[PDB]
RNA sequence: ACGAAUCUCUUUGCCUUUUGGCUUAGAUCAAGUGUAGUAUCUGUUCUUUUCAGUGUAACAACUGAAAUGACCUAGGCUC
């Protein structure tokens, strides 16, 4: 039971400054910085001759993954 | 209220994942109406990034990709309980859609094999008989086939040592086990999972 | 034992006349396939036999 | 020659010779004995069937 | 299931074809699913080659006809090997010369002729048209050569 | 009113099918049982 | 009779940790024997009137055989 996040701002007004610590991230160095603007007897012989649904699991692309990867 | 009753809200939820897991209806009979439909929508939606997440490690395990060993793990399991799933599926259709082969197909297959054996002027197997003298050589290949998967083995669990011990008790009185062979022949029709 | 012998929810009763004329229908139809008549007759499957 | 009538459940074997000596067990009469001194009879041989083929609890009672 | 069962009893003591058939309707389990096999065959049984083979003789004997899988058995007193026939007018007397099934895959080889062989092609055309000419596109060949 | 969680799975430390066959499987067995009659005699 | 309080009691309504979470049910693994002998639950059975023998410390238990009708107020020198 969680029951309850985090609120930001009991960080936020935490007094090492306004900024973080010092510390120098990586992913906060410069980067990106201008921003852009729009302007026949053998045939006789033998005895038998002559939708999209809602489910993933109930689906077509599903039991044809069932039938290659459990062969 | 908000507080006594959430922790119970969030416990039927958990149960209601380990059904659909077990492939088990989850029904609680006097729980309201709306309060079922929000959970079994969640589940679905729960169900579809579980389902289609095993089909993307499934096919990255396929084409040689680098996958971790929980990971390969892990998608066995799933895609064990997904097999069974298909497979429940498959056979409550049969029971609701009938058999597959018609009753002019079934007489025809039938009568294809009486004109075969009666052709060859086949003997038929009887039942294992009561003056047998071979019935000693058949035991000696069966159970040295069921024997020799614990050739190798070192650290056996408590069903292991459980079929060993049955085998053992075949060599030492082979008479006894082959009467225990032939009631079960006649009689036993309803058998163990 | 639990599933066979020992729930509550078992059906180890006496059976009636329509019973008898259902069990010998379905092991008529489905000639050994006992798992399958016990389903049907909502019985455990050995005293089904 | 397999099921027959016999205790199957306290007996370590039962032998073919076992079919000819204790036989009465083997029979199959449940009713309309020979009054009790036949149902003395049958329980001597229940005895010495459990003192001879019994396991250790059946045999030692 | 129904269908085994009197297949079985063709060829084996009843008391023996109820037991194989009773031995696959079984509950099966994995870890807390469970349901009852219904349908099919179970082939973790040690017999479970035996009916294999068995229902695979079935097919055999509806792709070859009586006639023809006579030819490659041999008489059943005295009968063939291996791709053997007792003379070459048996041979010679059915398109079919050579069968083997390996377990689910089979191998038949066909000799035809202009007129037999073209018999057969005019029936197929006739019901299953082709002015398009794309009987090429998925015909399976083997990519390694 | 919710009712209570009970789980089959889980425990607390404390507090501690209708359908009928298919007249396709009837008319199977009617077939293959008229099939050995006939066949047998 | 009733306005009417306060204590006792029932019914109705209220109501309590009426699961800390998650995944590959996260995974796996489990009971020696033999020979002599005690103690301790439970179910089950005692339908009998005298006498005789056996038996017992006394009983009991066991083995044998055979008893009913009349009247008066527990009882009868009753038949």
């Amino acid at each position: 039971t969680s029951h309850r996040p985090q609120l930001e701002a009991r960080s936020g007004a935490k007094a090492a400054a306004y900024t973080p610590t010092g510390i120098e991230h990586a992913r906060l160095l410069p980067g990106h910085t201008t921003l852009k603007y729009r302007k026949r007897s053998w045939r006789k012989g033998t005895a038998f001759g002559r939708g999209y649904i809602n489910d993933m699991t109930k689906s077509e692309y599903h039991q044809e993954f069932l039938h290659k990867h459990v062969r | 209220i908000r507080q006594k009753k959430a922790r119970t809200i969030l416990q039927h939820l958990s149960e209601a994942w380990r059904c659909w897991k077990a492939n088990i209806p989850w029904d609680v009979p006097g729980m309201p109406a709306p309060i079922k439909k929000i959970i079994e929508r969640y589940i679905k939606s729960k169900a579809d990034a579980w389902v289609s997440a095993a089909h993307y490690n499934r096919e990255r395990i396929k084409r040689g990709a680098h996958v971790e060993k929980t990971m390969v793990k892990k998608n066995l399991g799933r895609l064990t309980r997904l097999w069974i799933k298909n497979e429940q599926e498959r056979q409550r259709q049969i029971q609701k859609n009938g058999p597959e082969i018609t009753p002019e197909e079934a007489t025809t297959i039938f009568s294809v094999m009486v004109e075969w054996l009666e052709s060859r002027s086949f003997s038929p197997i009887p039942f294992p008989p009561l003056t047998y003298k071979n019935d000693t050589k058949i035991l000696v290949l069966a159970l040295e086939d069921l024997k020799d998967v614990y050739a190798s083995k070192v650290r056996l669990n408590a069903s292991e040592r459980e079929e060993l011990a049955l085998i053992e008790e075949a060599y030492d009185n082979p008479h006894d086990t082959l009467n225990r062979i032939k009631k079960y022949l006649l009689t036993q029709r309803v058998f163990k999972p | 034992r639990w599933n066979e012998y020992l729930n509550p929810k078992l059906n180890f009763t006496e059976f009636s006349k329509e019973e008898d004329a259902q069990l010998l229908d379905l092991a008529r139809e489905l000639p050994n396939q006992w798992r399958t008549i016990a389903d049907m007759m909502a019985r455990p499957a050995q005293v089904c036999v | 020659a397999l099921v027959n009538v016999e205790g199957i459940h306290d007996l370590m074997f039962f032998k073919p010779s076992d079919h000819k000596y204790f036989a009465d067990v083997i029979s199959k009469k449940p009713i309309d004995e020979l009054n009790k001194d036949e149902k003395k009879e049958r329980t001597l041989s229940m005895l010495l069937l459990k003192i001879k083929n019994g396991n250790t609890a059946s045999r030692r009672t | 299931f129904t269908l085994l069962n009197r297949l079985l009893r063709l060829i084996v003591d009843p008391n023996i074809a109820d037991y194989i058939t009773a031995k696959n309707n079984v509950v099966i389990n994995f870890k807390d699913m469970s349901h009852v096999n219904k349908y099919g065959l179970i082939r973790g049984l040690k017999f479970a080659s035996f009916i294999f083979q068995y229902y695979g003789l079935v097919i055999d004997l509806l792709l070859l006809g009586q006639e023809r899988a006579t030819d490659l058995a041999g008489p059943a007193n005295n009968p063939n090997e291996f791709m053997q026939f007792k003379s070459k007018e048996v041979e010679k007397a059915h398109p079919i010369r050579l069968y083997t099934r390996y377990l689910d895959r089979i191998y038949m080889l066909f000799h035809f002729e202009e007129d037999e062989g073209e018999e057969l092609t005019d029936e197929y055309l006739a019901e299953n048209p082709d002015p398009n000419f794309e009987n090429s596109i998925g015909y399976n060949n083997r990519k390694c050569w | 009113k919710i009712p209570a969680a009970v789980s089959n799975w889980k425990n607390p430390n404390g507090y501690t099918e209708n359908n009928t066959i298919n007249d396709g499987f009837m008319k199977l067995s009617e077939a293959l049982e008229n099939a050995d009659k006939k066949a047998r005699q």
